[PDB]
Parts: C-alpha cells; sequence; structure tokens
RNA sequence: GAUAGAAAUUUUUAUCCUGACGCUAUAGAGAUAGUACCGUAAGGGAAAGAUGAAAGAAUAAAAUAAAAGUAAAAAAAAGCAAAGAUUACCCCUUCUACCUUUUGCAUAAUGGUUUAACCAGAAAAAAUCUAACAAAGAGAACUUUAGCUAGAUACCCCGAAACCAGACGAGCUACCCAUGAGCAGUUUAAAAGAACCAACUCAUCUAUGUGGCAAAAUAGUGAGAAGACUUGUAGGUAGAGGUGAAAAGCCUAACGAGCCUGGUGAUAGCUGGUUGUCCGAGAAAGAAUUUUAGUUCAACCUUAAAAAUACCCCAAAAACCCUAAAUUCCAAUGUAUUUUUAAGAGAUAGUCUAAAAAGGUACAGCUUUUUAGAAACGGAUACAACCUUGACUAGAGAGUAAAAUCUUAAUACUACCAUAGUAGGCCUAAAAGCAGCCAUCAAUUGAGAAAGCGUUAAAGCUCAACAAAUUCACCAACAUAAUCCCAAAAACUAAUAACAAACUCCUAGCCCAAUACCGGACUAAUCUAUUGAAACAUAGAAGCAAUAAUGUUAAUAUGAGUAACAAGAAGCCUUUCUC
RNA sequence: GUUUACCAAAAACAUCACCUCUAGCAUUACUAGUAUUAGAGGCAAUGCCUGCCCAGUGACACCAGUUUAACGGCCGCGGUAUUCUGACCGUGCAAAGGUAGCAUAAUCACUUGUUCUCCAAAUAAGGACUUGUAUGAAUGGCCACACGAGGGUUUUACUGUCUCUUACUUCCAAUCAGUGAAAUUAACCUUCCCGUGAAGAGGCGGGAAUAAAAAAAUAAGACGAGAAGACCCUAUGGAGCUUUAAUU
RNA sequence: UCGGAGUACAAAAAACCCUCCGAGUGAUUUUAAUCUAGACAAACCAGUCAAAAUAACCAUAACAUCACUUAUUGAUCCAAAAUUUUGAUCAACGGAACAAGUUACCCUAGGGAUAACAGCGCAAUCCUGUUCUAGAGUUCCUAUCGACAAUAGGGUUUACGACCUCGAUGUUGGAUCAGGACACCCAAAUGGUGCAACCGCUAUUAAAGGUUCGUUUGUUCAACGAUUAAAGUCCUACGUGAUCUGAGUUCAGACCGGAGCAAUCCAGGUCGGUUUCUAUCUAUUAUAAAUUUCUCCCAGUACGAAAGGACAAGAGAAAUGGGACCAACCUCACAAACGCGUCUCAGAGAUAAUUAAUGAUUUAAUCUUAACCUAAUUAACUCAUAAUAAAUCCAGCCCUAGAACAGGGCACA
RNA sequence: AGUAAGGUCAGCUAAAUAAGCUAUCGGGCCCAUACCCCGAAAAUGUUGGUUAUACCCUUCCCGUACUACCA
RNA sequence: AAAAUG
C-alpha cells in the first residue's frame, strides 16, 4: 500500500530511517576517542627547531641499503650441476 | 542530483543525521524543582 | 481524429473549452447578446458554450 | 595516398638412395556414387560396413551391458532443488541458474530439450631469453663505432542485402504467331461489343479453413455468358532485358528486377561464439577524426633493465576594487617509492552518494563541468553506488565494527454592574459614542465625547471604572486511490549488557579477492627420436582439450498416446435391402 | 471490357469520339502498305464550350521569330454612393492578372460554415447562399439517357441482426479399439498478498496458504508460441526511381 | 574556425543547442636581419619567448606602432614562380581534387546505446482540501462565494526524462465479463441555511447494490428525443484482440487541393485492404440468510397572507437481482428442454457522522482522547436460522443422474 | 512556437543628388463646378553606435507570409 | 484634333 518513489535511497523522497539510540552512543564513542587522540596530539616533546635533522643519518642509510638492493638485481650463477644432473633422469640397475 | 537549496526539505546523509542527533541541544535539569521547593 | 498511428491512438490531444454564457461577468452584456444570437448552432440548451479544437498535435496548441 | 615494382649484372653438378612425426567410415576425394533424390533446364547432391580359421560350424559361440531415452521402481506441505548436516529420504537454516551485452541482468534482455562426434589465434620488421663466433659475424651476394648467426617467443570462426561475367529458363504467367474446337434454351426485324439463364470463364460479399482438402481451398452467394469471349497443340519475344488495356504487374510457389555457376573463404567500425589447472600485478576516458557503434596519440597499467631520489611536506613566496572551502612550490620528518631504457596491448559508449556550479520547474532514478568515495559472502527486512571492512587454506576457539520498533499526537475561562452636562462642535433629510472632520473636557470613590453589535435616524445589547473575589491561563491542533492491513508482540529484575564480518587474535600452514589487457609455473590426449613393455621418462611437433555461436550431422526425449484419419446394413460369403 | 496469380476489381487502366505533334517512302517489322496513310502521345462517347499569356524551360528555327488541345502561370496597396459593401478612382508590378461554369465538393485547416426538407431526435443524405485568397475549362470545366458485385441516403415487404434467445438433427465433442504429428522446451520439487528490485516477481524480503496424483472446461498471467520489428534511429551498408547533383 | 569576461572566487586545465562581446582587418613609418644558449605550452602537427655573438644607423634603442591587442587565420600534394615566392567562406575551417533529392515498392547488420504505445521518476500543467480576510452578498468575510497570497496532499491530461523491453510489451472505439478506490449520482443517517412548506445551496459519515433506451459521427468526447432514484469521477498495459469485432488509424492500388521541374510528400480529406494458435505451468470452474420505485389513506393535515404544500407510521402493486419450476399459453412432429409463462426472497447484535440525561478537573455549566450505566441512531460485518450431514453389496439392466468416472432405483405391478 | 521580407509625405513607387504621379491649400481659366495652367507645404515607425554618403547592423511597438512532419 | 456637368 505504501510506496516509496524511485529507488530507496536515492530520489527525492527517500526512506525516512531514523537514527538509532544504537548509533547515538557508537557516534558519542568514537567522538570521545577522538578527542582523547586530538588531547594526546597537543604537547610534543621536541620542539620543530630541536627535531631539525635529528634522524638523517638512517634515513641516508636506509635509502642507500635500498639503492645497493635493487642494483644487486642480476641473473644468478649457471652451474656444472644443473647440467649434469639431468643425466641421472636414467640411472639405472646394473 | 538535487541543486544545494530546495524546497523539499532536502532529505539529509544518514551520517549529517547521526551528527544532528548527536549535537541536540540538552537543556540544564537541575537536581531538585525549584517551584514549591523552599 | 486524424491519421497519427499509436499517437492519435493513444495522446490526448483534443481540447475542449465551455463555459456558461448567461453568468460570465468577464464579457460585456451587449457582446453577450450578441455572440448568443449569432453562434446559438455552438450552443447547447443548458447556455453553455462549447469550442472544440483538432488541428494541432500540441494539447498545449 | 592506399599501393605497385623491375632490369643491367650474378648463383644453380649427372642417376638410385620415395616415401609419409597425413586420416581411418561425422576423418580422408562428394563418392559404396555424380548413383538415388531435389529441380522444366543449367545445376545441387547424400547417408549408408563391422562375429568368426570355417555360417558346406543359424537345437550358432564369445566379450560392454558403460551416453542421452525407458523399465525394474508414479508421487505425500516448502519452493534455481544444493549445501551445513543429522540416528533418520524429507521436515530445520542459508544462497535471486549459466554464458553474452551492459553503469547496472534472477530479471519478464539474448542463447540453449538432451547425448555423441566435429566447430574458432596464423605470420618473426623492431625487441626479450638462450647459445656459437666475436671487431668481426654468416656454408656466396649482406650487416657491422659490440656486433653478426642460429633457435624459442605473434597476431580466430560464422553471418548479409549486394556488384560483375557466363550459362539455363515463355511446358506457369504477359503478349503475339500458325492450326483446330466450343457457346444449349428464351425474348428479339438481329450473331445488336442488346436482355434472362445453362455448359463454360472470372472471382463481389460472407462463413469455415489458418502446419488446413489446399504453400490460396470448401460452402452459400455473385459478374460475363455470339465476343475486346473462352480453350487444345506447336512456335517466338531472356534479364543493362522480354512483355505489360501502368498493378512498377508477370517472366516456374520469395521479381523495385529470375535462377544456377564462377569471382567467393565478397565485404562488413554490426551481432553471436571462441575449448585445461593454478599463481602475480591490474585499468572508467585529455586531444583529433564524414568522428563520437571506431581508430591514432597522451595520461594510467603489465613483463623485463638502469639508476636516484620519490609521496607527507613547517617557515618564506604566488595582483591589481570585495572575496570561502582551499590550491602550487619546498625543508625536516614517517615510509619506499619515483624517473628513465626497450617491448607493449586493453580503455577512450559509466552509474550513484557527499560537495562547488549551470540548464530545467531553487522537477526528476534528468543533462553538462571540478574534488572525494563505493560497487561484502556483514548491516540498512529485500537492495549498485549508504555505513562497518589492509578479501589465502583448515578448526565443532575467542575479542570487536557498522547495526534492531524514530518523536510528539496539545488550545475551557464563568461571576459584578452600569447613572451625569451631552444630541460635544460642523456638512448632511438625519449623524444622539458610532458615513465623515476637529476637540477628547468635566459630576459621583467609582464610567472612554466611547473599544465591539444594532437603528434610516434613535432606542436597545456588550466592553473596560468602582464596589466581590482573587488555581493556572502568549502562540502552538491540517482528508484522501485504486488485487489484501501488514512480522507477532511488548510502558520496569539492574545495560558503556549481551548477540553480531572477508576485521583482529588463537592452533597449524602450501602465508591474502577480482572484469579487459599483460606475465609465469604446470598439464589432459596424440605422432616421432631415444628409455619402457601390467603403459612410463627426457626431448621435437602440432587438425594439441567445448556447459553455450536461433552452431552441422545422427539418435532420442516433452508437447503426447494429444490433435488428427477410416469400413452403409443384414447375410446362406458375395446374395439381397437404404441412399 | 482489363488490372495488383497469393490481403486492394475500384472512383484505377483501356474505350468509341476530339486534338496534337513525326514521316513524300520498297523488297523480313511498319508493309508486301503511301498523308482519307502509318507511328509517338494527351483527354475521354454524345450536348454547351474550351477564356488570357511565349515573361521563364523545352520543340521548330541552326540568330530574330512561331508554339500552350507544350512544360506551366493567370495581381497587390488605399479611399470612396447613406452605416454593410464598393459601381469608381490614384498608384505599382506583370506575359497575362482566374473568363464561362460549378461550388463547404473525393477539393488543407477554421468546419458539425449558414439555412430549408427528411427523423421525435442526424457531425448522415439531398436542395439553396457563397472569395474556393489553396475551384476552374483536353494534366479538360459544366449538365443528360442507358450503364456499375464502385461509394453514400430513404420508402415500404422481409426476417433471430436485435429486445431475449430457445428447441431439434449432422459434423464436432466425451468413452472403447487401431494408427499416430506440430510449433515449443535452461533445469524446475512450477501458490496468494504487500513491499523491494534492470523502475509490472512462482523463485528476493515480511506474512498467509499448503496429503499426493488423474479426467473435462475458461483463458487473467508465464512481459505465452510463431517472424535476429516491417514503425524510429545508426551504418562514412545496399537497391529502385527523378533530376537544376558530381565525372562522362 | 580563433580571441576576451563569468561559469572556473586564490598555480594550471576543465564541458553544455550555458549568459554576453567580438575576429576572417584597417592606418602610419622606426620596413622591423643572420646565428644560437636556456625555457613556456603541447598527444602529434602546430604555436610561443629568448641571453651571448655578428651586418647597417645614435657611436646610448630598435620588441615595427595604434584601434579592450588577445583573435585578424589553413597541413600535405599539385599548380603557377624562376633562385625565390604566391595560389582555397578547402568556413564541414587537422582540410576527400571534383558527387543532389525521394523511397508508404523497399532490403540488410544492429540499437531499448535511440523515438511513437504501455510501465516508472518529477509534478511544470491538472485535481483536491485546509490557513489568511480585503471584497460580493440590502446591514454581515466565511448561508453561498471570495482577488493578491501560504501550507500540504493525489498521480487522471499534456509536457519533461530516456530506466525495462526493437532475436516484437499487437496499437482506438465498441461486444462479453467485470476487480477495486471514494474525491458519492441515487438509495441511508445527520449539521448550517439569506431553511415558514415543496423544490433548493453547501458540510459530515456511509461503497452491501445499481447507475437506461435511441438519431448523427469509427468515434472516446459532443449535439439532440424520451425516461428514470441515478444516467458519478477514476485506476485496472487510461482493464479485457492465445475471447470477438476492424469503422478509423497503421503497408502495398487510386483520386481531389497544395508543395516539389520531377521521383515523391500530407495531426488534409475520400473508396478498398489476410486479425494465426491443437493450453505445458500458475489461476479458476454455484450454500442462502434481498434491493429499489409507484399508488391509498396519512391530508389538502402540519407549515403559510394565499398561491403552494410535508415528514414519519401502515396497506398494497410492481421492477431488478439471487434461487427454482411446467397446471395453463407459447416455442414444441420424443415422454423432455425452454420464456414470453409461474413460485419464493427473512430476524438479532453492531456501529461512523450527529442528538440529549447524570457529572469533576474548572463544587456554575459542559454528550465524557474523565469514569458508571446511558437512550435515537447509515450502509456494511458477524450470528441465530436454513442445506449437506445413516462409511466398506455393488456383476449386469433402467434413470427426470450423468463427458469418462461418479449418483439414484431393479419385491409388489 | 521558428524562419523570410518589412514599416516613407495624407495614398502608392522608388534611391540616399530624399525624387515621380495622386491628394491638400492659394491663385488663373469658366456663368459656376470639373479638366487643364502656375506656386507652397508635405517623411525613412522608434533606441544606439558608426561612416566621405546612407540603402550598416541592433533595442521598443505594428501588420504580416511559409513550416510545425514519421510515428 | 480635344472638349464633361448644372
Ligand atoms: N574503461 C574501463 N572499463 C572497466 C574497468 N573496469 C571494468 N570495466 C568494464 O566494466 C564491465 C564489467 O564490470 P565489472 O565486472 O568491472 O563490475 C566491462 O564492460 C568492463 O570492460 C575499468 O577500469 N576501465
Ligand atoms: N587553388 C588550389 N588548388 C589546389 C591546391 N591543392 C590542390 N588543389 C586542387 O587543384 C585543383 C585546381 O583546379 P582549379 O580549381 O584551379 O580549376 C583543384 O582540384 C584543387 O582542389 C591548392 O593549394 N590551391
Ligand atoms: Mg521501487
Ligand atoms: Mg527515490
Ligand atoms: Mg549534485
Ligand atoms: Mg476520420
Ligand atoms: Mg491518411
Ligand atoms: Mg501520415
Ligand atoms: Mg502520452
Ligand atoms: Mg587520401
Ligand atoms: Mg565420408
Ligand atoms: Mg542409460
Ligand atoms: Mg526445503
Ligand atoms: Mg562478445
Ligand atoms: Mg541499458
Ligand atoms: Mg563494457
Ligand atoms: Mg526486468
Ligand atoms: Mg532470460
Ligand atoms: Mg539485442
Ligand atoms: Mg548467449
Ligand atoms: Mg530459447
Ligand atoms: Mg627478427
Ligand atoms: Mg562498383
Ligand atoms: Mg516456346
Ligand atoms: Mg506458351
Ligand atoms: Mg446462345
Ligand atoms: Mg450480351
Ligand atoms: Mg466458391
Ligand atoms: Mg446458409
Ligand atoms: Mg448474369
Ligand atoms: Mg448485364
Ligand atoms: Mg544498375
Ligand atoms: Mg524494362
Ligand atoms: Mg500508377
Ligand atoms: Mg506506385
Ligand atoms: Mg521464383
Ligand atoms: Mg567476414
Ligand atoms: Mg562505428
Ligand atoms: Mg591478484
Ligand atoms: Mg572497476
Ligand atoms: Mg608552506
Ligand atoms: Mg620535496
Ligand atoms: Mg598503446
Ligand atoms: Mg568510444
Ligand atoms: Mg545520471
Ligand atoms: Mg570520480
Ligand atoms: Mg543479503
Ligand atoms: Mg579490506
Ligand atoms: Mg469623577
Ligand atoms: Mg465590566
Ligand atoms: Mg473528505
Ligand atoms: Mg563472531
Ligand atoms: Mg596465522
Ligand atoms: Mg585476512
Ligand atoms: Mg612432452
Ligand atoms: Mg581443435
Ligand atoms: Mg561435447
Ligand atoms: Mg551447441
Ligand atoms: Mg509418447
Ligand atoms: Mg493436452
Ligand atoms: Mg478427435
Ligand atoms: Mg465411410
Ligand atoms: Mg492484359
Ligand atoms: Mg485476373
Ligand atoms: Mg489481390
Ligand atoms: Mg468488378
Ligand atoms: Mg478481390
Ligand atoms: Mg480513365
Ligand atoms: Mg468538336
Ligand atoms: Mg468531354
Ligand atoms: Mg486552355
Ligand atoms: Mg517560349
Ligand atoms: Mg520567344
Ligand atoms: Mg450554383
Ligand atoms: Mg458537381
Ligand atoms: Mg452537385
Ligand atoms: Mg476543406
Ligand atoms: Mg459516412
Ligand atoms: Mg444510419
Ligand atoms: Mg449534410
Ligand atoms: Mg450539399
Ligand atoms: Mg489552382
Ligand atoms: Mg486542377
Ligand atoms: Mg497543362
Ligand atoms: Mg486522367
Ligand atoms: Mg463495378
Ligand atoms: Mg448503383
Ligand atoms: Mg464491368
Ligand atoms: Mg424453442
Ligand atoms: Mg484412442
Ligand atoms: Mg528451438
Ligand atoms: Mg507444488
Ligand atoms: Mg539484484
Ligand atoms: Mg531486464
Ligand atoms: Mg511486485
Ligand atoms: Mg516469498
Ligand atoms: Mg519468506
Ligand atoms: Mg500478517
Ligand atoms: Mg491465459
Ligand atoms: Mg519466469
Ligand atoms: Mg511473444
Ligand atoms: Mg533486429
Ligand atoms: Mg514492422
Ligand atoms: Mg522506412
Ligand atoms: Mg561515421
Ligand atoms: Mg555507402
Ligand atoms: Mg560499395
Ligand atoms: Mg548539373
Ligand atoms: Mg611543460
Ligand atoms: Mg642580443
Ligand atoms: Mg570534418
Ligand atoms: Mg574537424
Ligand atoms: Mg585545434
Ligand atoms: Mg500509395
Ligand atoms: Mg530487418
Ligand atoms: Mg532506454
Ligand atoms: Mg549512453
Ligand atoms: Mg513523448
Ligand atoms: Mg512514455
Ligand atoms: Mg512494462
Ligand atoms: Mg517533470
Ligand atoms: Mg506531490
Ligand atoms: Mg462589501
Ligand atoms: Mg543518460
Ligand atoms: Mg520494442
Ligand atoms: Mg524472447
Ligand atoms: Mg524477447
Ligand atoms: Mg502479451
Ligand atoms: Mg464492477
Ligand atoms: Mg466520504
Ligand atoms: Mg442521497
Ligand atoms: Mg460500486
Ligand atoms: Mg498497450
Ligand atoms: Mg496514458
Ligand atoms: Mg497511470
Ligand atoms: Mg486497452
Ligand atoms: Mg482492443
Ligand atoms: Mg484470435
Ligand atoms: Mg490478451
Ligand atoms: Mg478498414
Ligand atoms: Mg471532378
Ligand atoms: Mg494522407
Ligand atoms: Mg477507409
Ligand atoms: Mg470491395
Ligand atoms: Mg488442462
Ligand atoms: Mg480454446
Ligand atoms: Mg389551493
Ligand atoms: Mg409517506
Ligand atoms: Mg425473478
Ligand atoms: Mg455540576
Ligand atoms: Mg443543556
Ligand atoms: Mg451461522
Ligand atoms: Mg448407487
Ligand atoms: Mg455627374
Amino acid at each position: 500500500r505504501n510506496r516509496i518513489p524511485g529507488r530507496q535511497w536515492i530520489g527525492k523522497h527517500r526512506r525516512p530511517r531514523p537514527v538509532s539510540a544504537q548509533a547515538k552512543q557508537n557516534m558519542i564513542r568514537r567522538l570521545e576517542t577522538e578527542a582523547e587522540n586530538q588531547y594526546w596530539l597537543s604537547r610534543p616533546f621536541l620542539t620543530a627547531e630541536q627535531e631539525r635533522g635529528h634522524a638523517a643519518v638512517r634515513r641516508a642509510a636506509a635509502f642507500q641499503a635500498l639503492k645497493a638492493a635493487q642494483a644487486a638485481r642480476f641473473p644468478a650463477h649457471r652451474r656444472l650441476e644443473e647440467q649434469l644432473g639431468h643425466l641421472l633422469v636414467t640411472r639405472k640397475w646394473s | 542530483g538535487s541543486k544545494a537549496v530546495t524546497r523539499h526539505r532536502r532529505v539529509m546523509h544518514f551520517e549529517r543525521q547521526k551528527l544532528m542527533a548527536v549535537t541536540e541541544y540538552i537543556p540544564p535539569k537541575p537536581t531538585i524543582n525549584p517551584r514549591c521547593l523552599p | 481524429s486524424g491519421p497519427g498511428g499509436q499517437n492519435v491512438n493513444k495522446v490526448n490531444s483534443k481540447a475542449e473549452v465551455r463555459f456558461h454564457l448567461a453568468t460570465a461577468e468577464w464579457i460585456a452584456e451587449p457582446v453577450r447578446q450578441k455572440i448568443a444570437i449569432t453562434h446559438k448552432n455552438k450552443i447547447n440548451r443548458l447556455g453553455e458554450l462549447i469550442l472544440t479544437s483538432e488541428s494541432s498535435r500540441y494539447q498545449f496548441r
């Protein structure tokens, strides 16, 4: 009898689906969590002028290690064992 | 797709509805009714 | 009426305007009498004058 | 432009060593055969075989009893027919068949009754990998500033209306040419392109029939019926044409131009299909274009290789009348990504939500631009886009996330009385608190030249003023559609409960989803060279894998034992009765 | 009389009659014919007739000039008699400015134009008025006898057409016996309501219903079957037809 | 095709058949060179700047300048030039060297990517109610209306969108059968009236039942005749063509008027023009318990100055519909069937709108989303009541019983 | 609703030297009118920007014509 | 040649 024109959650007339107490409590809990986050994000330990290049040798070393790992990309060695082990497929009993 | 300003009250997105419900005004309620409090 | 296929078959495009002449206060009295005399064939017995339009394809036209 | 393409000049040694990494009766010639059959003709053109040494061993013997279709053995509420299971077939719970096309398909968009056999990726210019030789390479002709040679990596199937050339068609039909034959009766001086009505020829109307008796019929009813009439035989006019009392008719059952063969495997930006497993990464559009049904680039993305900076980015900096969210450029820092080199294809036909705008109607599940997001197997009952969610496997472990009945349905204000200058002054027939204008004084403690009704003008009825008490007293309430309303229910046992995922821990691991396109590892079945000989291994090859093309052939099912078909009777047996 | 064999038999074509044009002539048509003839055409017997124009395009003339029974065209603006009209006038362009006749028609729309007859009632039919600014004279205009399975309207008679259907037979139909197809089919263990959804649900969601199988009927649905919509659009796809399209 | 402004508010880019300006060049002399770093922009082609160095003039600048200065322009090839240039509303402006109409005689490959019908979204348009009182109504907004305006609802018309279908969703009116909504035409119960009575005008509730016969038109509509208690508005694929009709629309033939030189064209009219299906599945294939008009009295009574003229109660007649039946008439050459013929058709509760009793909040009153019992009260809807309602004999033969299967009889005679 | 041509003295044709015939007024001819013979006045419907000139193009009001088709 | 009306 009661029809929702168009699709249920697109048109100009949508479903009047309301907000619930559980949803309100969930939003309040998330808001409290975020308030605690932004409180903890208020007072830094070191200042911007004190942190100027405090950790740079480690970053340079990490970048150098990445460069070395990338430059080490190269085909592996071919040994005599790889070629001579295929002969064993016909190893019989005398 | 509707305009920013419409006449049909522009039914709101669910998270904004939840935000409005959370931020609804809560009047201060005293412990004791002062009408026939002394 | 006329050839329009399914369009004329299932589209309401014939217009008819019918209104009473005696109580039509938006027309002058001598003009009303003159219309009642000259166009008596288009007026029925209840005093209602009828006009119809079929030529144009569009209802608004 | 697409494309076409030499020559001068060079090389080529006699014979045998020839058979098959070709097929085994849907394959290989169409072939058991150009035969049946279809066609007037040119022409098209198949399917069909399986015992054995002996069937001069048919009271005949042995291997499968494995497809679809049936019987043995019809079925018992409920549901894409299945899974979780379970003592138990159902009963309980959960999942909207599969490909194709789409923004999106269970869609009521397309395809398929089923089984069997056939049916669809093909090329080495540039490049990657491997190997030989290397300033040289190649078994002759060329290429070379690390190159030359060799090998492996690559690019489908079906489908038109059509155009041309050459045959075959006037035995049907259109019109002619020779030779013949028909029109009885009646009215009429008539064989009069007269009249009625037969044979005969056409086909007006209706009803049956519509896979029928019939690829044009039957019944009733109609027009002509001595003529521009029908009709038999023979012949002619042949397609850029013939013929036509023009219907663009007819020319052998489809004619705005016949049919067959050949070009022909015509061509299709258009539709349909495209056959084994697993793994990795993975794309929604800026510019041109007889172009928006497509191609070619750029931006993305895939497989390899070189490097070094790549995203977040504090200051400082980016216009002049006013201007928001905020953008560009860079330190530092948190991460590992980014840029070039060489191969490249797909895509360039898109939806919604939040935001900034425009058009429309401050209308759309509307259209056009910019930023962001999504397209769960959880939640919003069902659901594309909304929310929760870094998508592997096994468990009969656990903790969480979004999330489940949303708010009022409300408007009572009652007693107490009303006398005085005075009809305050002007116009008006009248203006006595009251069509109108100006003053708005003053008596009784207590009453406005009067705040609402009423009279033509009055009169009269109410308000505020005293005296009598003193709950609160401002606005706020608003119908409807069509098959049948729509989980049922519940105002108090303690709730920052509990129950709830592809999320996260736990126990083990083979240790993270996917369309187009791209890469890799394996592999089903054949043939060949070597192993092997109770059926395999390493290599080289392809006619190398079918749940799908209104796919071809053969057999089968449903519709269905349904629609539909027939023989007059008795009798002494072919003799008598009824039409 | 003929025609679309196979949805159209006609108001279409042809037709006697009337007009045009083209030809002075011999061995296969025309024609074994010779302008009173023979072809290419238009319109349709008969009766009244066929009014104006060579400005354009064709044809003769190879230029001028002739042709409309050739292709075809035959007017505006404004005021005026005494009110409606305009006998009339001024001015302009043309090749002429639509003559006779008929007229709401088979004739754009306004149209069911107005009026009379017919009916109790009529957008039907017939007769009249008539600018039809888009009628009109051999692409012929007007009437007339006979004619027509042509298209419309009446008067009786007639009747199941209908008020309102009924009864009886045959073929059908149902049962027994024999023979035995077709379109169609993804699989179905194949319900109803509301909502949802690619926007019309048997398969989803929320509820109701629910021993299982035959046989005979009705067709609301399975967006039923039949034909890769014939309407519309696209295709740098065709073909027919006509030319003042482009190469010839 | 190109440029400027807003959209695009602050680095760049950014679209629409979005809102406005323009450009396809003019005038003058300073006649404005060569070569080359480095950059802007950009898919490509193209477009832009430009440091240093050289040739000629001050021995100090040369970017030609102005008209919003930004646009004022065109690629190959080929032709003409003769040493170095030019040539196109190629304006469809990234440009084919040169090509028109019509097809309803049409054909083919596709599209629901794209229209006409239906469905669906929105409600511009349409239809409803309420809010607001200026005004009409002799005084008086609301008895009946009510302009300029407000709020909300429905999805019947047209328009808009282009989401489902173009390997088919068959398209108007009618014949048959109708299902449903109430925003009710009648029938029923009420309120207000500018309601004395009858006719009336509005307002509320009520959908079990009905809503006529004819002429013209294919007509839905519409005009007219006679009636009725009434000739209601809609949805249903503006219902229903596997039930029917084909008049029109919607093929091929042909006329008339007009357009086009022609082929052809027409929401411009006239004649004629094939309407297929054997039912697989879902669904379905009869219980009743009435309705409404017209006559006599009521009574020319109430009501009224008279003309006019009731309600209610009770008697009957009919008509429709449901269920049945042949004594007679009629159809009837069968004993049956059939109508035109005949018979029957109902009690209780319950309510919505609306009236009054009693009574507080609010010691008055007040029908009470205050209680208690209340009484007058519509249609529906249920229930009394009515029908079926005794299980296992069934070979054969009859039947007023029947498709088959079933069911009733076979002792009188 | 779109496209095409437009708006001239009081009336019609033109073209940008705004003219040519009617109409009007004042005379003459005539007995008086009319004809005829002289003289004068007579405007681009309006807004804007322009040119050597306007027949340039736009805004506001007027009559107009043709189209509105397949469904 | 021309040339109307009262
Ligand atoms: N252009 C483009 N098309 C896509 C992309 N992803 C999916 N599609 C298209 O989307 C359709 C399938 O939808 P999907 O399977 O992705 O939901 C196909 O037509 C496919 O080509 C994409 O990233 N880019
Ligand atoms: N005028 C011109 N004609 C060109 C050009 N390029 C090619 N053409 C062609 O050359 C031809 C010249 O012939 P025209 O038209 O002069 O008789 C045409 O077909 C034209 O299209 C060009 O650049 N200019
Ligand atoms: Mg919906
Ligand atoms: Mg909606
Ligand atoms: Mg938006
Ligand atoms: Mg008609
Ligand atoms: Mg027609
Ligand atoms: Mg038409
Ligand atoms: Mg419509
Ligand atoms: Mg070319
Ligand atoms: Mg063979
Ligand atoms: Mg088997
Ligand atoms: Mg189950
Ligand atoms: Mg495909
Ligand atoms: Mg689609
Ligand atoms: Mg796609
Ligand atoms: Mg669907
Ligand atoms: Mg399907
Ligand atoms: Mg399709
Ligand atoms: Mg398919
Ligand atoms: Mg199928
Ligand atoms: Mg190579
Ligand atoms: Mg060709
Ligand atoms: Mg012959
Ligand atoms: Mg013959
Ligand atoms: Mg005879
Ligand atoms: Mg005769
Ligand atoms: Mg017959
Ligand atoms: Mg008969
Ligand atoms: Mg006869
Ligand atoms: Mg005759
Ligand atoms: Mg040809
Ligand atoms: Mg021919
Ligand atoms: Mg013809
Ligand atoms: Mg024709
Ligand atoms: Mg044939
Ligand atoms: Mg092909
Ligand atoms: Mg294309
Ligand atoms: Mg992956
Ligand atoms: Mg994607
Ligand atoms: Mg900064
Ligand atoms: Mg940086
Ligand atoms: Mg590419
Ligand atoms: Mg594209
Ligand atoms: Mg959209
Ligand atoms: Mg985006
Ligand atoms: Mg779900
Ligand atoms: Mg995740
Ligand atoms: Mg006093
Ligand atoms: Mg008082
Ligand atoms: Mg109401
Ligand atoms: Mg859990
Ligand atoms: Mg683990
Ligand atoms: Mg995980
Ligand atoms: Mg191998
Ligand atoms: Mg194969
Ligand atoms: Mg197979
Ligand atoms: Mg197949
Ligand atoms: Mg069978
Ligand atoms: Mg059957
Ligand atoms: Mg039968
Ligand atoms: Mg027989
Ligand atoms: Mg003939
Ligand atoms: Mg014939
Ligand atoms: Mg025929
Ligand atoms: Mg005939
Ligand atoms: Mg016929
Ligand atoms: Mg004729
Ligand atoms: Mg004559
Ligand atoms: Mg004649
Ligand atoms: Mg003539
Ligand atoms: Mg001439
Ligand atoms: Mg001449
Ligand atoms: Mg006449
Ligand atoms: Mg006539
Ligand atoms: Mg006549
Ligand atoms: Mg007419
Ligand atoms: Mg008629
Ligand atoms: Mg009639
Ligand atoms: Mg008539
Ligand atoms: Mg007449
Ligand atoms: Mg004419
Ligand atoms: Mg004519
Ligand atoms: Mg002519
Ligand atoms: Mg003729
Ligand atoms: Mg005839
Ligand atoms: Mg006749
Ligand atoms: Mg005849
Ligand atoms: Mg009878
Ligand atoms: Mg049988
Ligand atoms: Mg089939
Ligand atoms: Mg079932
Ligand atoms: Mg779905
Ligand atoms: Mg669909
Ligand atoms: Mg539904
Ligand atoms: Mg269900
Ligand atoms: Mg359910
Ligand atoms: Mg329920
Ligand atoms: Mg049905
Ligand atoms: Mg289905
Ligand atoms: Mg169908
Ligand atoms: Mg198609
Ligand atoms: Mg069609
Ligand atoms: Mg067509
Ligand atoms: Mg194209
Ligand atoms: Mg072509
Ligand atoms: Mg071609
Ligand atoms: Mg030409
Ligand atoms: Mg750049
Ligand atoms: Mg310099
Ligand atoms: Mg172009
Ligand atoms: Mg272009
Ligand atoms: Mg460009
Ligand atoms: Mg025709
Ligand atoms: Mg087709
Ligand atoms: Mg669509
Ligand atoms: Mg699209
Ligand atoms: Mg439309
Ligand atoms: Mg529609
Ligand atoms: Mg639909
Ligand atoms: Mg709309
Ligand atoms: Mg609304
Ligand atoms: Mg008043
Ligand atoms: Mg769209
Ligand atoms: Mg369709
Ligand atoms: Mg289908
Ligand atoms: Mg279909
Ligand atoms: Mg259907
Ligand atoms: Mg009904
Ligand atoms: Mg009501
Ligand atoms: Mg009533
Ligand atoms: Mg009813
Ligand atoms: Mg329909
Ligand atoms: Mg409709
Ligand atoms: Mg509707
Ligand atoms: Mg219908
Ligand atoms: Mg119908
Ligand atoms: Mg039928
Ligand atoms: Mg039907
Ligand atoms: Mg018809
Ligand atoms: Mg005629
Ligand atoms: Mg027509
Ligand atoms: Mg007709
Ligand atoms: Mg006929
Ligand atoms: Mg059946
Ligand atoms: Mg049937
Ligand atoms: Mg009396
Ligand atoms: Mg009474
Ligand atoms: Mg009865
Ligand atoms: Mg009391
Ligand atoms: Mg009282
Ligand atoms: Mg009972
Ligand atoms: Mg029995
Ligand atoms: Mg005179």
